[PDB]
RNA sequence: UUGACCUCAAAUCAGGUAGGACUACGCGCUGAACAAUAAGCGCAGGAAAAGAAAAUAACCAUGAUUCCCUCAGUAACGGUGAAGCGGGAAAAGCUCAAAUUUGAAAUCUGGCAACAUUUCUUUUGUUGUCCGAGUUGUAAUUUCAA
RNA sequence: AUUGGAUAUGCCAUAUAAAGCGCUUUCGAAGAGUCGAGUUGUUUGCAGCUCUAAAUGGGUGGUCAUCUAA
RNA sequence: AGAGCAUAGCUGUUGGGACCCGAAAGAUGGUGAACCAUCUAGUAGCUGGUUC
């Protein structure tokens, strides 16, 4: 397959090929809008493993945020507000420079029939997933609030529990 | 600007004459259309519905994952890479993988032209794996032409940073 | 465990040059055993070791001043001092 | 049990000490007879009963 | 080649992942008092400690100060002579940081201290080894950077009740903590055990 | 905040009504699945035997029940647990085997095309 | 009858069993295809600016400075030692080819 | 007290009263018809399971049990075969009787062959006999689908019956 | 010994090289994958046979017009 | 040139969808005073969140999450203050990315035409055909327990 | 009157199919501006900034055990 | 040649608003230096009162 080569090339982010493409595309993305639609993901390997399928109902959006809260968390929220009818699936890092960090956000149309008839993404149609990025339910949102398993990661200790027979 | 050698190599494409001869062989091995496939299958359906064993089909191979797997298996005799893939890193390794596997390869123009062979809007890479006995000499002559007009040519140019 | 013979060989092998003076080697052992014997009274032992330490310091200071290298720190000479802003404020 | 806000729903403040009246807070505003009436206390009418 | 402008004693100060605030507090301190020490990053391994010899050769530091953290509750300082030499492992007790108001021994930073060791070090051959390694490391050798010619600090060392007191003096320099011996090995962070303190 | 337990007898009744609600749906099969027998993981408790989460794959293979059949007849599977000793294996293999002896599995209707 | 007796004990007798290796413990093992993919990409992608400088020092036999630069960039020693070994073999393969 | 609740107190409209309060009444049984017929509606589910001879829990019970009246080695665990269990109640016998009789009714597991399946296997047999299935699978001309010897063996077996 | 010295680097006291093929200069002669070839590549496609049976079914049920009766409807 | 592809736009074009309100409980962000404190801002549901171990342990080992009891006012820290085990309630497991369907894109939305179906003339589908999506990858298969 | 899960039974069933178990002279891909390092802030976690990986590797624990993140 | 454990009451004591009424606030967010709402039952060694 070609996603093995694409994903091992994405680890050498400052190599000659990757550095030239980082600087060429960073200039191109700056001429576009702050949030602009992407015809296809700039990282087809990374979007594919984050839940993206090349089918109707899946949308890729690019957004630049200023460097200097989590940068990826704000990209998910800003795009979610821009496309209020879509559900933010996931997001990832595509490019950066001295000023901006560029992210691509995967959104899913909960009203398209190709989404509502697909059991593997049928879950995002339910109302409990309205604005997942707004409640810290995405991948970076969950990581932001320290959700995980282990010792590395209140109300039930500030209350007096008085039983009936005590 | 200055471009790395792995991206600079895509500006040196196959010449018009050799590319035109390449697509003459490719157009003999186009995959059957969605309509032609349905006609063939319904024809066999009537022979089953009423009452009643073939040869292996012949067509050009397409798809990026499919073609890369064929090169790694050394099943491809000729690999034709589009010169204008929108993310270039999709095919930026293909000339190197084809060099490592000893696969005759060429960079042709207009990824749209590649898609037209396969009845698609767009194809990133086409690969001829194995053709009929009638076209063995035609493919062999093309592979020799690609060796001279693409591999013998350039080559020293593909190791130099382009642009600037 | 507690191999005295092996430990003695290691001590001699890594031993500093005895010819180096107390000021030269920056080491002058206390003349008498440390008076800090009150384990329970650590504060008293701290003052008890203060007299032993100062006596060793004073004896070494005379030895240090003897071989040039002025033992007394010159106030005019603004040598780097281990006095952080928080540490100096905490001291005062 | 009584309500967790009974006798404290109104808004009042202590007018001061030495003004020829008890220093218990008196409900502010005007137009209603609550003006000057005391609350937030067991003795005052419509006030917090001691130890709810 | 091997080195230029040689200095007698050069230390290397490191810590392990999980060091608490007080553990890294003292690590920030001991770096200040001896300037001939190199402050490195955290060590990834916890049972491949032989790499500290490779690190020491890289920075040409003959002494190693590994403030290992165990269970995030205890500090086990390892002092060792980097090329071969012995490795000594002290447990730290009764911490006294710089930020505490009891800190009153304002001495000259980089000034060569006078190290006074009690006869308790000379009582046993192994305690002599502890004295020597402690003397070479804490003592600031001549020619090092930030070194000062004037003498404004005097180190006083004593094993009281079998456990070392750090009573360095300018007045207490500030680090007052116990160095309880545990074991000494024949090699640099390795080799068979030759001492068990018990 | 002070937590009060006035709904303690109302939770008891509500939980019992759920057991009755569950039993009405699944009339003859047990309201609980069979659990393995394990030993707690400390020197304070390793002498005691308590109930586990599910049976290991090596325990199911010895008993003769596949890991796909097991879930369908009320036998939980624990892919995480393993048998470091032969006593844990035999203690729970017998537990599965006894369970199969006392079990009646009602037959299911199967779709059966005409030919082929 | 099906029934679990909880408490007391079941048996102090022990017989240690040999367990096989789980598939998750196989992770990190290098594949014949992943090793091929990485060799192709490493050549195609090129080298980072810090990898170019490190490669220069190794070419001039200044390994002490090379290891120091790799550790200062990567962060730890075993990451620096691995990178130096990877780049040293790149030089050796380049010299054999060229 | 709420403005919303005071609003319906001040209205003339009646409340949406729903009379659903029915405590102490237990859920009625569906699913199995045999259990439903023999299930009494007053007893608990523990009392009914015990009366019908079934087990409510295959594990321990985390409490006491009611007392209404005063009472008056791996080889032998792996190679063993437990001899099922007797039915203590007529209900359990009724459940067991239904399961065996229904399983006997649904027992036709062997399958016939279709027109293509029969002609396929018949042509292979006419050339390679009926015992050499390994050479039967290796004949590309007649075994177009490339069925192995085990699939061809099962085809012949289904043709016999 | 390590002499505890300094190496003049301690803090205390081609921009565009040519492409180098150090791996692809030689040609790999064997296929990358040693996995066995499945039988599906030497036998008629089972995906098409699925559709053929599905089409043959609906021809019997009259859902799809047969080729002979397709022409008659056209004219 | 015709003509494909990529763009960039347009339409009172067709089908959709978001806003506001409530906010006891819930999940984020932010934050003083006398603490994830009130407030402030953002976002849900009938529950939410969490969730099938980059988890504990050091044992004869345990086995997703959640809640209760206990551990325990303990370790640790500098008065704050857990967690493992243990006892209960409830229990259910799974889905992708990374493989060539390559002897056959086997996948999907929509238009149109019939045929059904309904909590319902209001709902929800089926079959056929055409167009589009899709090879820069849609199905089948696989998820380490393999 | 509206419904749910079963039972019984008629019809239809694209099975040339699809599964579990068993056996191996054949194979077995595993998520990166992440992990991690330095440093600066918020309340260890999190966040910024500089740097930036590996492949029996990596994480967390006591050579060993356990787990398999992004 | 173990006297504890549990519950109830009494009394004393330490926390919570802590016998009641009492001292300028401050902070957050609003409305037109001011005003309003909440935190707040903020802080009291002191004042007055504290029932057969």
């Amino acid at each position: 397959g070609a996603y093995k080569y694409l994903e091992e090339l994405a680890k050498k982010k400052q190599s000659d090929v990757n550095l030239f493409l980082s600087r060429v595309r960073a200039w191109e993305y700056r001429q576009m809008n702050v949030i602009h639609r992407a015809s296809r993901p700039s990282r087809p390997d990374k979007a594919r493993r984050l839940g993206y399928k090349a089918k109707q109902g899946y949308v890729i959006y690019r957004i630049r945020v200023r460097r200097g809260r989590s940068a990826r968390c704000t990209a998910e929220e800003r795009v979610g507000r821009y496309c209020s009818n879509l559900r933010v699936l996931n997001s990832y890092w595509v490019n950066q420079d001295a000023t901006y960090k560029f992210f691509e956000v995967i959104l899913v149309d909960p009203s398209h029939k190709a989404i509502r008839r697909d059991p593997r993404i049928n879950w995002i149609v339910n109302p409990v997933h309205k604005h997942r990025e707004s409640r810290g339910l995405t991948s970076i949102g969950k990581k932001s609030r320290g959700i995980g398993k282990g010792h590395r990661f209140w109300l039930r200790h500030n209350t007096l529990s008085l039983r009936r027979y005590r | 600007l200055k471009v790395p050698p792995a991206i600079a190599q895509f500006q040196k494409t196959l010449d018009k004459n050799t590319a035109t001869q390449v697509f003459k062989l490719l157009n003999k091995y186009r995959p059957e259309t969605a309509a032609e496939k349905k006609q063939r299958l319904v024809a066999e359906a009537e022979a089953v519905a009423n009452g009643k064993v073939s040869k292996k089909p012949y067509n050009v191979k397409y798809g990026l994952n499919h073609v890369v797997a064929l090169i790694e298996a050394k099943k491809a005799k000729l690999v034709l890479i589009a010169s204008d893939v929108d993310p270039i890193e999709l095919v930026v390794f293909l000339p190197a993988l084809c060099k490592k596997m000893g696969v005759p390869y060429a960079i042709v123009k207009n990824k749209a032209r590649l898609g037209t062979v396969i009845h698609q809007k767009t194809a990133a890479v086409l690969a001829v794996t194995e053709v009929r006995e009638e076209d063995k000499n035609e493919l062999a002559s093309i592979v020799s032409a690609v060796d001279a007009n693409f591999s013998a040519k350039y080559d020293e140019s593909r190791r130099k940073w382009g642009g600037g | 465990i507690n191999n005295t013979v092996a430990l003695e060989n290691i001590y001699e092998r890594i031993k500093y040059p005895d010819d180096i003076s107390f000021v030269e080697n920056q080491a002058v052992t206390t003349k008498e055993p440390i008076i800090i014997e009150n384990v329970e009274d650590d504060l008293a032992r701290e003052l008890a070791f203060y007299k032993q330490g100062v006596s060793s310091v004073k004896a070494a200071f005379a030895k240090l001043r003897e071989a040039n290298v002025l033992i007394s720190r010159p106030h005019d000479y603004f040598a780097e001092m281990l006095k952080s802003d928080d540490h100096m404020e905490k001291v005062r | 049990a009584v309500s967790e806000k009974a006798g404290h729903q109104t808004s009042a403040e202590s007018w001061g000490t030495g003004r020829a009246l008890a220093r218990i807070p008196r409900v502010g505003g005007g137009g209603t007879h609550r003006s000057g009436q005391a609350a937030f206390g067991n003795m005052c009418r419509s006030g917090r009963m001691f130890a709810p | 080649s091997a080195g230029f402008v040689p200095i007698k004693q050069k230390v290397l100060v490191l810590s392990s992942r999980g060091v608490t605030y007080r553990q890294r507090h003292l690590l920030n301190d001991l770096v200040s008092m001896m300037p001939h020490s190199k402050k490195d990053s955290k060590l990834d391994s916890k049972d491949r400690l032989y790499q500290l010899n490779e690190l020491a050769e890289l920075y040409n530091c003959n002494n190693i100060f590994f403030f290992e953290s165990r269970r995030r509750e205890d500090l086990y300082l390892h002092i060792a002579r980097a090329p071969n030499g012995p490795t000594v492992k002290f447990h730290v007790e009764n911490l006294h940081t710089m930020d505490e108001l009891n800190m009153t021994g304002n001495a000259l930073k980089g000034s060569r201290p006078i190290l006074s060791f009690d006869k308790t070090f000379d009582t046993a051959p192994h305690l002599k080894v502890v004295k020597e390694l402690l003397q070479q490391t804490f003592g600031i050798p001549k020619g090092a950077r930030r070194s000062k010619p004037f003498i404004d600090r005097v180190c006083t060392l004593t094993i009281a009740d079998g456990k070392i007191w750090f009573r360095n003096y300018e007045i207490e320099i500030g680090p007052r903590f116990v160095m309880t011996i545990i074991n000494i090995l024949e090699g640099s962070f390795g080799g068979p055990v030759i001492y068990k303190n018990d | 905040y002070v937590k009060t337990w006035f709904n303690q007898p109302g939770r008891k009744l509500r939980r019992r009504q759920a057991r009755q609600t569950k039993a009405a749906k699944i009339a003859p099969r047990p309201v609980e699945a069979i659990r393995p027998a394990v030993k707690p993981p400390t020197i304070r408790y390793n002498m005691k035997v308590r109930a586990g989460r599910g049976f290991t794959l090596e325990e199911l293979k010895a008993a003769g029940v596949s890991r796909r059949v097991a879930s369908t007849i009320g036998i939980p599977v624990d892919h995480r647990r393993r048998n470091r000793s032969e006593e844990s294996l035999q203690r729970n293999v017998e537990r599965i085997k006894v369970y199969l002896a006392h079990l009646i599995v009602f037959p299911r209707k199967a779709g059966q095309p005409k030919k082929g | 009858a099906p029934g679990l007796v909880v408490g007391l004990n079941k048996g102090k007798t022990l017989t240690k069993r040999q367990l096989p290796e789980r598939p998750s413990r196989r992770k990190g093992h290098l594949s014949k295809r992943t090793a091929f993919v990485r060799s192709i990409v490493r050549e195609v992608a090129g080298f980072a600016p810090y990898e170019r400088r490190v490669m220069e020092l190794i070419r001039n036999s200044q390994d002490k400075r090379a290891r120091k630069l790799a550790k200062k960039r990567l962060g730890t020693l075993k990451r620096a030692k691995g990178k130096i070994e990877e780049l040293t073999s790149v030089i050796q393969s380049s010299r054999l080819a060229h | 007290a709420n403005p919303r609740q005071r609003n319906k107190q001040r209205s003339g409209k009646p409340r949406l009263t729903r009379r659903n309060a029915n405590k102490k009444a237990k859920a009625k049984i569906y699913g199995n018809f045999v259990i439903q017929q023999n299930w009494d509606k007053h007893a608990t589910l523990r009392q009914n399971y015990a009366r019908l001879g079934l087990l409510a829990t295959p594990n321990y019970v985390t409490g006491g049990v009611e007392k209404l009246y005063p009472d008056p080695t791996l080889d032998d665990v792996l190679d063993k075969e437990i001899s099922i269990a007797p039915a203590k109640t007529e209900v359990v016998r009724q459940l067991e009787e239904e399961a065996v009789k229904k399983a006997a009714r649904q027992s036709n597991k062997m399958l016939p062959l279709s027109a293509f399946e029969h002609a396929y296997i018949q042509r292979l047999i006419n050339k390679y006999g009926t015992e050499d299935f390994e050479s039967m699978a290796k004949d590309v001309k007649l075994n177009s689908k490339l069925f192995n010897g085990s699939k061809l063996k099962n085809l012949y077996i289904r043709m016999k019956a | 010994e390590i002499d505890a010295g300094y190496s003049s680097d301690s803090s205390t006291e081609d921009p565009y090289p040519d492409y180098d093929d150090f791996f692809t200069n030689t040609v790999r002669e064997t296929p990358l994958s040693s996995a066995p070839e499945p039988k599906r590549r030497f036998a008629p496609s089972k995906h098409e046979q699925k559709r053929i049976l599905q089409l043959a079914y609906a021809i019997r049920k009259g859902r799809i017009l047969t080729s002979e009766q397709r022409a008659e409807r056209e004219r």
